[PDB]
């Protein structure tokens, strides 16, 4: 623990605080997460049990690497490979010019590759958003902050409901479905794909019913035709306004035919029709995919 | 059949070999025995019933305990403390609403303090190097269940029952991988209820024949036959209720013809 020189704070996620640090001895630059344990109360938080145990086996280029767990009795510390920026800051730094399409393509391809690896190792991330996606200077993007992650089962079970950040949260959650699985993570990436293309968040509500309405106003109010079962879901209400589906060429104008195809599959209301991460990798949108380096 | 089911199955088959305890660990434990471990596991079944915990949590706690005892000598008076911390860690991993530490203190009838339980929790974590996402019999069983024609709930419940009995007896079940025990348990429940056998689709999926499942089958049949005379009875009482369709009341077949 004495080998680490904290440089600054770089984030504060689901739990604890994260610093940029340097190994005094090797010069390696790392991200240091601090979780306080203040003995008297409840022990090590479940948020950390999950994140550490899951990350120990989520070793992939598009997931942030956990290098070490330094476990004092007063604190718990996680050492991660350092990434210099999140997708949010990158999206703000190119509000005007927009991110170039090759870079969108490649980031999406990479995010799908990292998410497929999770799903295929029975982990749900459950908090995908622009500030949890980390980039380096070489063109990579990685999934980060697994504080809200869990190991799911085949078949799934009721899991925690208070899940995913409001703007990125799938409708089966908003409407209160008994069950959700890997599809909730795909919805979030759909939202993120769209945000990368237009500069602005896709569905930026400020309450649950506002979030619903915002989704409805764009994708059309869901009904039995589009999503068998909606009208019988626990928090579905008959008095929901009936907005017509907006056309994708107005939701997401810069996208070509392939991209709209892909985006509509990530954003299907029905979780059983929502494309998988692995299946998405096979989509024609990705045939000409490269690895562009940002002007960073 | 969900999106990643074959991939997950393959990965679980990879992890179950990395998550095994030492086969004969108990033989170098100077104070505790397989018999005390049976008492501990049986108590933990009782605890899981009382707090409405998932069976998956039970299975994880036992894995933690066996991995822990594989590398730490433990005195009899501290055995319960290892288990309670194991249960607490399993609950935090698996449950939506884990019981509080004060509730785990309370069910040891105040044998240990809250301090002791939290320190053990920390020590278990260190010894296990935070590797808590172990494959369990339960996980393989629910996957096997998807290859049933069609779903028989009495088979499912009886297989869970047999897979749980295996938690109690470290000799012999520590010899078998979870995927193997689940197979043995799936076949034994199938045979018992409907007369059918380990289906071809599972042979394809697992690579397991009735021949590879034989040794474990032979043990599990004995375990099943002797279950009503065993010193530990919490599981038999558990699976007597209607929620499990009273499957522990059913008669084990006399021969398996294998
Ligand atoms: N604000 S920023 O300049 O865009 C930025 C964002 C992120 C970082 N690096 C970072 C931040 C971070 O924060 C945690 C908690 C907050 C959400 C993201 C993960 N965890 C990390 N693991 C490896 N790098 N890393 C550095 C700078």
């Amino acid at each position: 623990m004495e080998n680490f020189q904290k440089v600054e704070k770089i984030g504060e996620g689901t739990y604890g605080v994260v610093y940029k640090a340097r190994n005094k001895l090797t010069g390696e630059v790392v991200a240091l997460k601090k979780i306080r344990l203040d003995t008297e109360t409840e022990g090590v938080p479940s948020t950390a049990i999950r994140e550490i145990s899951l990350l120990k086996e989520l070793n992939h280029p598009n997931i942030v690497k956990l290098l070490d767990v330094i476990h004092t009795e007063n604190k718990l510390y996680l050492v991660f490979e350092f990434l210099h920026q999140d997708l949010k800051k990158f999206m703000d730094a190119s509000a005007l010019t927009g991110i170039p399409l090759p870079l969108i393509k490649s980031y999406l391809f990479q995010l799908l590759q990292g998410l497929a690896f999770c799903h295929s190792h029975r982990v749900l991330h459950r908090d995908l958003k622009p500030q949890n996606l980390l980039i380096n200077t070489e063109g990579a993007i990685k999934l980060a902050d697994f504080g809200l992650a869990r190991a799911f089962g085949v078949p799934v079970r009721t899991y925690t409901h208070e899940v995913v950040t409001l703007w990125y949260r799938a409708p089966e959650i908003l409407l209160g479905c008994k069950y959700y699985s890997t599809a909730v993570d795909i919805w979030s990436l759909g939202c993120i794909f769209a945000e990368m293309v237009t500069r602005r968040a896709l569905f930026p509500g400020d309450s649950e019913i506002d979030q619903l309405f915002r989704i409805f106003r764009t994708l059309g109010t869901p009904d039995e035709v589009v999503w068998p079962g909606v009208t019988s879901m626990p928090d579905y209400k008959p008095s929901f306004p009936k907005w017509a589906r907006q056309d994708f060429s107005k939701v997401v104008p810069p996208l070509d035919e392939d991209g709209r195809s892909l985006l509509s599959q990530m954003l299907h209301y029905d979780p059983n029709k929502r494309i998988s991460a692995k299946a998405a990798l096979a989509h024609p949108f990705f045939q000409d995919v490269t690895k562009p380096v940002p002007h960073l | 059949v969900p999106d990643y089911h074959e991939d997950i199955h393959t990965y679980l088959r990879e992890m179950e070999v990395k998550c095994k305890p030492k086969v004969g660990y108990m033989k170098k434990q100077p104070d505790i025995t397989n018999s005390m471990r049976a008492i501990l596991v049986d108590w933990l079944v009782e605890v899981g019933e009382e707090y409405k915990l998932q069976n998956e949590t039970l299975h994880l706690a036992v894995n933690y305990i066996d991995r822990f005892l594989s590398s730490m000598s433990v005195l009899r008076g501290k055995l319960q403390l290892v288990g309670t911390a194991a249960m607490l860690l399993a609950s935090k991993f698996e449950e939506i609403y884990p019981p509080e530490v004060a509730e785990f203190v309370y069910i040891t009838d105040d044998t240990y303090t809250k301090k002791q339980v939290l320190r053990m929790e920390h020590l278990v974590l260190k010894v296990l190097t935070f590797d808590l996402a172990a494959p369990t019999v339960n996980q393989f069983l629910t996957q096997y269940f998807l290859h049933q024609q069609p779903a028989n709930c009495k088979v499912e419940s009886l297989a869970m029952f047999l897979g749980e009995l295996s938690l109690i007896d470290a000799d012999p079940y520590l010899k078998y991988l979870p995927s193997v025990i689940a197979g043995a348990a799936f076949h034994l429940a199938l045979y018992t209820v409907t007369g059918q056998s380990w289906p071809e689709s599972l042979i394809r999926k697992t690579g397991y024949t009735l021949e590879s499942l034989k040794p474990c089958l032979m043990d599990l049949h004995q375990t099943y036959l002797k279950a009503p005379q065993h010193a530990q009875q919490s599981i038999r009482e558990k699976y007597k209720n209607s929620k499990y369709h009273g499957v522990s009341l059913l008669n084990p077949p006399e021969t398996l013809n294998l």
